[PDB]
């Protein structure tokens, strides 16, 4: 059995406010 | 009619009152609350909201002496009022600069 | 009218503190309230000056009776420098003073929680709580001091001022812990 | 209004069920915050509600 | 001692961004109580204009009439407040609406079928006239004296593209709505900003140097901009806190679970005002502070 | 289908002794969904406006 | 009567998890086997439950 | 059944984005995520409202009670 | 008026998961039997092992009022300063008692001879800690 | 009620200027109480409102079908995995602020969206 699927090509979306 | 302390706790020197304000919340009572504890003479402050639903407000002050929860509580609206206009007067020259 | 004195003294919420089951306790705060007693009475809290008198006056209101001496009362601190600070178990005491008739001794009393001294660490003397004269000194209270557990602090305020003054206490400690658990909420998550 | 769900299971898309939407994403917070929900009840935002959160006729 | 001056002297604004529709600043030195008091008055007391008393001709359309209303008077409305004044209650309904405190929003929309339909054609942008009634189709009309008034203000949706139905041919709407004064605690319609929230400066108390490689991956557990490697002696110094967004990232590594603590000052917020169209995050709080003020003054002046 | 005789109308739970003389319908008598509310004294309730409007008592007036 | 628990284990098996002994928990999930089981133990509960709802209603009247 | 005018959570407008977030996933080929960031919803709560709207009144105009079908 | 004073030698620092609080093992270096156990916030009175602690006990400082201008009193010369009544008198063996405070949960025991540990009774008595 | 048996009624709407925030400014649209879970014992809630965040932050969609993970591969650690490349927390837990004290809470709050 193998691992679930990594969804892969993620970026960082929690940017600080004014950033 | 929008202020009006309760008898039922006033005290003849005035020293300690309770005041029941209408149409007001947190957003008047703890500023006030934290304006009121800023004076060294009161003891006793913090605020009750009797019933969320009701559009209610109690601050109570309990004084040292010499002074009265009336003249307690005018003393710190003034500085609240005095603190607004601070505020105001920065965030304008700042906008200016 | 037959009825409704009927209703107000034989059967009211409050003259039903306990069941003739066994005579044991039925009513009491349920777990939220208990959860957030385990936090304000653990010893690891203080709460400044206005901290305390904001949650203390929350939690009585003397304009809705819930005083005795027409004024509220307060405490010493327990720690004069470098800043006066406070504790819970002060919180608990003076919410106790406040609601209790004056000129009565406090209720000494001595009991236990749900809470092994172990998980607090070495040499912790928490298992057990230790009232003293209207004042909470060692241990936390729990479930087991209010709700569906015996000889508790709220069972020994009934047992000494019938139960109307133990009903007080209830609401009391209601609004206590609920104006406390809105600035320090309680949460649970994976990580537990 | 009826949202589809983020956390749906494989099979809400090999029976067709996007056509009845039966709810929304809610923002959930397990807290204990309010003292009003503690043996079961829940709170709603009164601003969200406002703004048609759970509507229906 | 806490005095005016002694406050004035410390409290300060920091203005970081700016824009026409979202500010940034920051107000540092100033007590929690009236940080949060600034912010609930900007998200509810803050006053704006939205359509309240719908009143339809026909509706054939899909959407329900009720729900429709609610749409409408969702969408917010470039107009300053301050142009119009309160509307009243004890006064007859048919007397209650002046030319100085109502907007009229009117919606005639008839869709009809285009008889150039294109073979193969599945947009409904082709197959359709007026299917599709966007927020700009709300077409204001002066009443009164609003002529040498409104003349200069082209009273449109803060948002002209935003949706109110789909129609079909044959489906006709005809409305006119109503707008007034109201506030954000009233209805979650008259809230004239989108969000408006601060958070304390985030604070990284490094307490044993981080050197090497060590350093370089406790800069990567932050977001990118606030630790750095100083450029000679190899390790890690907190570059821009206001950068960090606390998520504790470093408390997951045994290696760091007791070199560095998160602290956070307690006097130092971040706003971050987004206007919902109607007017300007610093006019908002401006109106913010001038209604705490005003509200002290009535509490101060009203008799005892 | 067979038709209920008098002995019947008054024999068992559904009869006439326990459905209507130790148990009756009554009047100026509510109900509804219960909700908490931790901001009342734990003695009390809170009562709906709709029926503080309905509810009544006659108060003799003095 | 084939011996078998389930479908899958195997007849006469000595074998605490097939013997209705799950070893999974509820924070990393439990395997569709000791699913099958728990469901049986869930719905017995709620079985007895709504049969002793009503159990004690007889016995209570007659006293009273 | 159609796209709402405000976000629920916070009172951001998504209802003028509905017809540029289908165009933007139909016309390139941009993720959901990237759509819903070039929209201008970079907080969840706005993000769920444009990523999971059903837009149930395509089905609904579908029934006309005023055409020949 | 001055009750108990003494210098203590502490020994361990238990962190008992507690971030503020913590417990105090000591043991004095002038008596064979005098032995401490008292319960401190370290967020404001931090202490490390084999580190050296005054400790003084007064029945007052000369109804309670902030600190205000032109006031002094006991805990001028000291850092920590705590209030506690006196609960639980102990009788151990012969020439030796202890002594339980609790400063509102941060209970103090206080172990030795009577020949110094007399003048303290069970009433409210202040504490106060210098290095 | 939410798709865990976890069913309640509304007991209030509570106004939004109540309403606890986070740093990011979003007032939760649904409170619920904690202590619903150690009895009714549904990690299904937990671990659905740790995936709803993580894909409405990716913009992408969880499946939930049951069994797909094992007791190597923790759904806590694949959506904390997710959510601290989003820049949130691992353990799915927002810092708020009591919209009344105006205060940070004691703890970061566990938040997420759900059906
Ligand atoms: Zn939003």
């Amino acid at each position: 059995r193998k691992d679930v699927p990594k969804v892969e090509g993620l970026k960082l979306e929690h940017f600080a406010t004014g950033y | 009619e929008k202020i009006k302390l309760l008898t039922q706790a006033t005290s003849e020197d005035g020293t300690s009152a309770s005041f029941q304000i209408v149409e007001e919340d947190h957003t008047l009572g703890n500023a006030l609350r934290y304006v009121i504890m800023k004076n060294p003479d009161v003891e006793f402050c913090g605020y009750s909201i009797p019933h969320p639903s009701e559009n209610l407000l109690n601050i109570r002050i309990q004084t040292y002496g010499e002074t009265t929860a009336v003249d307690a509580l005018q003393k710190g609206l003034k500085d609240l009022m005095d603190l607004c206009d601070v505020v105001e007067s920065k965030f304008t020259e700042k906008i200016k600069s | 009218e037959n009825a409704r004195a009927e209703a107000l003294n034989l059967a009211n919420t409050d003259s039903q503190y306990l069941t003739p089951t066994s005579g044991s306790p039925v009513r009491g705060l349920i777990q939220d309230h208990i959860s957030a007693g385990v936090w304000l009475t653990s010893k690891d809290s203080f709460f400044t000056r206005e901290q305390y008198q904001q949650y203390i006056y929350g939690c009585i209101r003397p304009e809705d009776g819930h005083t005795t001496r027409s004024k509220i009362v307060t405490l010493p601190p327990t720690i004069f420098k470098p800043y006066p600070l406070w504790t819970g178990k002060q919180i608990i005491t003076t919410v106790l003073l406040n609601v209790t008739p004056p000129d009565m001794p406090g209720i000494n009393l001595i009991s236990k929680n749900k809470i092994k001294n172990e998980y607090w660490g070495k040499g912790s003397l928490e298992n057990e709580v230790l009232f003293k004269d209207g004042a909470l000194l060692c241990g936390i209270l729990d479930k087991s001091q209010y709700g569906a557990s015996k000889y508790g602090i709220v069972h020994s305020l009934h047992e000494v001022y019938g139960p109307e003054v133990a009903a007080k206490v209830l609401s009391v400690l209601g609004r206590l812990f609920t104006n406390y658990i809105t600035a320090t909420a309680f949460t649970c998550g994976m990580d537990d | 209004t009826g949202q589809t769900p983020i956390v749906k299971a494989n099979l809400y898309d090999d029976y067709g069920m996007d056509n009845f939407p039966n709810g929304f994403n809610a923002v959930v917070a397990v807290i204990s915050y309010t003292g009003y929900d503690m043996d079961d009840a829940m709170i709603i935002n009164k601003s969200a509600d406002e703004r048609g959160f759970g509507y229906g006729t | 001692e806490w005095n005016v001056e002694k406050f004035k002297k410390d409290f300060e604004v920091n203005i970081s961004s700016l824009d026409a529709r979202e500010a940034n600043f920051d107000l540092i030195n100033i007590d929690t109580s009236i940080a949060n008091a600034f912010r609930r008055i900007m998200i509810s007391e803050v006053p704006s204009v939205a359509a309240e008393y719908v009143y339809f001709f026909n509706n054939t359309s899909v959407i329900q009439d009720e729900v429709l209303a609610h749409r409408i008077g969702l969408v917010p409305l470039k107009v300053d407040p301050d142009m119009l004044t309160w509307v009243d209650s004890n006064l007859p309904d048919d007397e209650k609406f002046t030319d100085e405190n109502t907007i009229v929003l009117s919606l005639n929309v008839k869709c009809t079928r285009n008889p150039d339909a294109p073979k193969g054609s599945t947009d409904p942008k082709e197959l359709y006239n007026n299917a599709h009634v966007y927020a700009r189709d709300l077409k204001f009309e002066p009443q009164g004296r609003q002529s040498t008034t409104f003349a200069d203000c082209p009273v449109v949706p803060a948002d002209p593209d935003i949706l109110l139905a789909k129609l079909r041919p044959g489906q006709e709407i005809s409305l006119k709505a109503h707008c007034i004064l109201g506030i954000g605690g009233d209805h979650a319609k008259f809230s004239p900003v989108s969000t408006a929230s601060y958070r304390l400066l985030p604070q990284i108390n490094i307490l044993q140097p981080i050197k090497g490689e060590s350093a370089r991956r406790f800069q990567k557990c932050f977001p990118p901009g606030v630790i750095g490697i100083d450029e000679g002696s190899d390790e890690a110094y907190v570059k821009d806190a206001r950068k960090d967004t606390v998520s504790r990232e470093v408390l997951r590594y045994e290696e760091f679970a007791d070199k560095v603590k998160l602290g956070r000052v307690r006097n130092h917020f971040i706003f971050n005002v987004e206007s919902a169209g109607a007017m300007t995050p610093e006019e908002i709080f401006f109106k913010s502070v001038r209604i705490l003020k005003n509200k002290a003054e009535y509490l101060k002046n009203c008799p005892i | 289908v067979p038709i209920p005789g008098v002995k019947q109308a008054l024999e068992k739970k559904e009869g006439l002794f326990r459905k209507h003389m130790m148990g009756k319908r009554v009047n100026y008598a509510a109900r509804s969904v219960i909700s908490p509310d931790p901001n009342i004294e734990t003695n009390e309730i809170g009562v709906p406006p709709v029926f503080a409007v309905k509810l009544t008592y006659p108060e003799p007036v003095t | 009567v084939s011996g078998k628990t389930l479908p899958s284990f195997k007849p006469y098996e000595t074998d605490a998890m097939a013997g209705g002994y799950v070893k999974g928990r509820f924070y990393s999930g439990i395997k569709p086997q000791e699913y099958y089981f728990h469901c049986m133990a869930g719905r017995e509960g709620l079985i007895d439950t709504a049969v002793k709802t009503s159990r004690s209603g007889y016995l209570q009247r007659c006293l009273t | 059944m159609i796209v709402p005018v405000r976000c629920f959570s916070c009172g951001k407008v998504v209802g003028d984005k509905w017809e540029s977030y289908l165009n933007l996933l139909q016309e390139d080929e941009l993720d959901e995520g990237t759509a819903l960031s070039r929209l201008g919803l970079k907080r969840y709560c706005c993000r769920r409202m444009i990523l999971t709207h059903v837009d149930l009144i395509e089905k609904f105009l579908r029934y006309n009670p005023l055409e020949k079908r | 008026n001055t009750l108990f004073d003494d210098i203590f030698q502490v020994s361990e620092v238990d962190p008992g998961r507690y971030n503020k609080v913590c417990r105090i093992e000591a043991a004095s270096t002038t008596q064979d039997q005098c032995k401490l156990t008292l319960d401190i916030n370290v967020e404001l009175f931090p202490v490390a092992a084999q580190d050296s602690l005054t400790v003084t006990i007064a029945s007052s400082l000369n109804s309670w009022r902030p600190p205000q201008a032109g006031d002094r009193s006991l805990a001028d010369d000291y850092d920590y300063v705590m209030y506690g009544t006196a609960y639980k008198f102990e009788e151990v063996s012969k020439d030796l008692i202890a002594v339980y405070y609790s400063f509102g949960g941060l209970l103090m025991r206080l172990e030795g001879n009577y020949r110094n540990l007399n003048n303290l009774k069970q009433e409210n008595a202040y504490l106060l800690i210098r290095r | 009620s939410s798709r865990h048996g976890q069913k309640g009624v509304c007991s209030r709407k509570w106004p939004t200027i109540d309403m606890p925030f986070s740093e990011t400014g979003i007032q939760p649209d649904i409170i619920i109480n904690p202590h619903a879970f150690p009895s009714r014992m549904t990690i299904g809630m937990f671990v659905e409102s740790l995936a709803g965040k993580a894909g409405a932050l990716h913009g992408i969609a969880q499946d939930s079908t049951p069994w797909i993970f094992n007791e190597d591969d923790t759904p806590a650690d694949y959506f904390g995995e997710q959510l601290a490349k989003a820049g949130y927390n691992y353990h799915g837990n927002e810092p708020m602020y009591s919209g009344a004290t105006g205060e940070e809470l004691r703890a970061d709050i566990y938040v997420g969206v759900v059906y």
